């Protein structure tokens, strides 16, 4: 009699059952289809492939990402993910499970409804709900107020929240996040001499990045110290016993989030885009925000990012102000945890949207229940 | 009665481990 929590990432689907401390399954938000007919012959009647199964079978397929920058765009492929999730990952029957979904901030009225529809009419769930990807992250930390920095693989959002609601007027977006960073990491490594071309080396620069990257406190210091003495080097071993060595590339890659000018973005540095937001707010509350800055998303995992956010949001804000950056160790599966939590609540049951409620009011119901 | 929903999110819950 338990519920389902599915967290859509434009890079990873993170799903599990409500009440548990971590998604049971996590996989690639992709959809691979044969590049031509000759690939369908032996298919054995199946249409597409999904997640990891769509990885290893790359050459024969054409991969597509149903989520772009956080917003779902290739629907019929989002329907194929959701399916695979329910049946193949969780091994459960949608039809008999309440389901908490996540919408990115500024989720379009239509996208919210379209999604609703599909869940009840295509998957016939017993009841389901939709939560803003950000708010959950905050909830997951036990806060009903704060300004969350959701940074995943596709998008970077700055979110202010008072007494539950987000303030869509103060939402700050940044089309710079993971993919981008991984990718720069390459540019800067290639410039270094290495050669990351194949799709395989790409997944190598991500692993590399993932494990030897951080965020310098005083950049030009670590920068100057990085090229004067080899003290800050590290080395990485590829699959065939071959070793590479990452120099200042270590902090030059994540430096982008604070300096979009690197990859060529007239957009403001996250530190700023964060200040810029706490400022778009009612004077008497920011106070609480400035102090409750909470981070989530795979790309805010870079070590020393909190110790760097301090450094910055601090220097931009008032001399008397009190700032406190909340960076949870499992800040990656933050979003998902929230939904879990949310769904396992008593005061929450009365809030779901039930199959029977959806039938007299239609899907335009999303706007009256999910606040 | 949503206020008690935060009264809770604040107080907390106890998620079952796994693996
Ligand atoms: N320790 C780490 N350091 C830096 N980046 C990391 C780390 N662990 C994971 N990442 C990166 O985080 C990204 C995935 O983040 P996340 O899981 O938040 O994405 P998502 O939900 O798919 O994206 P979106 O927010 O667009 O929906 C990937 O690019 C991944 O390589
Ligand atoms: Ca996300």
């Amino acid at each position: 009699t338990t519920a389902l929590v599915c967290d859509n990432g434009s890079g990873l689907v993170k799903a599990g059952f409500a009440g548990d401390d971590a998604p049971r399954a996590v996989f690639p938000s992709i959809v691979g289809r044969p590049r031509h007919q000759g690939v369908m012959v032996g298919m054995g009647q199946k249409d597409s492939y999904v997640g990891d199964e769509a990885q290893s079978k790359r050459g024969i397929l054409t991969l597509k990402y149903p989520i772009e920058h956080g917003i779902i765009t290739n629907w019929d492929d989002m329907e194929k993910i959701w399916h695979h999730t329910f049946y193949n990952e969780l091994r459960v029957a949608p039809e008999e499970h309440p389901t908490l979904l996540t919408e990115a901030p500024l989720n379009p009225k239509a996208n919210r409804e379209k999604m609703t529809q599909i869940m009840f009419e295509t998957f016939n769930v017993p009841a389901m709900y939709v939560a803003i990807q950000a708010v959950l992250s905050l909830y997951a930390s036990g806060r009903t107020t704060g300004i969350v920095l959701d940074s995943g693989d596709g998008v970077t959002h700055n979110v202010p929240i008072y007494e539950g609601y987000a303030l869509p007027h103060a939402i700050m977006r940044l089309d710079l996040a993971g993919r981008d960073l991984t990718d720069y990491l390459m540019k800067i490594l290639t410039e270094r001499g290495y050669s990351f071309v194949t799709t395989a080396e790409r997944e190598i620069v991500r692993d590399i990045k993932e494990k030897l990257c951080y965020v310098a406190l005083d950049f030009e210091n670590e920068m100057a110290t990085a090229a004067s003495s080899s003290s800050l080097e590290k080395s990485y071993e590829l699959p065939d016993g071959q070793v590479i060595t990452i120099g200042n590339e270590r902090f030059r890659c994540p430096e982008t989030l604070f300096q979009p000018s690197f990859i060529g973005m007239e957009s403001a540095g996250i530190h700023e885009t964060t200040y810029n937001s706490i400022m778009k707010c009612d004077i008497d509350i920011r106070k609480d925000l400035y102090a409750n800055n909470v981070m989530s998303g795979g790309t805010t995992m870079y070590p020393g990012i909190a110790d760097r956010m301090q450094k910055e949001i601090t220097a931009l804000a008032p001399s008397t102000m009190k700032i406190k950056i909340i960076a949870p160790p499992e800040r990656k599966y933050s979003v998902w945890i929230g939904g879990s939590i949310l769904a396992s609540l008593s005061t929450f049951q009365q809030m779901w949207i039930t199959k029977q409620e959806y039938d007299e009011a239609g899907p335009s119901i999303v706007h009256r229940k999910c606040f | 009665g949503r206020d008690a929903l935060l009264d809770q999110i604040r107080q907390g819950i106890q998620l079952k481990s796994v693996a």
